[PDB]
């Protein structure tokens, strides 16, 4: 649980949720989780998507051709869909297994690759990105 | 914890 993350990766299911709330959705999906991802800029996930030319524009593009917005933004808590639910859960055995008790931003990407089938994983692989390859990325950048 | 935001 949340207790186990890091920080950034707090911040990042918090930047979900707000970047679902002004894109007028009323759910945090798998995508909102990628653009947190991004937004928070420091981790290991920012850097990793960074270095594969996924932008914030680029997955801005995609979620909106894919998804669209809403007319009226929510307020309040914006509730996790069931993909996103997984991709949370994951991220705990993902960091486990990399040996850590926190969970940080690249358990959180991660545990989205392993998820594999949301509109996250939609939107990687039409920007050119492979989750195989994400995740490559990922384990390359922390062998550094 | 695992509804919405840190919950
Ligand atoms: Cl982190």
């Amino acid at each position: 649980a949340f207790e186990r993350f890091t920080d950034r990766a707090r911040r990042v299911v918090v930047l979900a949720q707000e970047e679902a709330r002004m894109l007028n959705h009323n759910y945090i999906g798998t995508e909102h989780i990628l653009l947190g991802l991004i937004h928070e800029g420091e981790g290991v996930a920012a850097k990793s998507l960074e270095s594969l030319g996924i932008s914030l524009e680029g997955v801005r593009s995609q979620v909106e051709e894919i998804i669209g917005q809403g007319q009226q933004a929510p307020s309040g808590h914006i509730p996790f869909t069931p993909r996103a639910k997984k991709v949370l859960e994951l991220s705990l055995r993902e960091a486990l297994q990399l040996g850590h008790n926190y969970i940080g931003t690249e358990h959180i990407l991660l545990g989205l690759i392993r998820e594999g089938e949301g509109v996250a994983a939609q939107v990687l692989v039409k920007l050119g990105a492979e989750l195989t390859r994400v995740r490559q990325q990922v384990i390359q950048l922390l062998s550094g | 914890w695992l509804y919405a935001l840190l919950l």
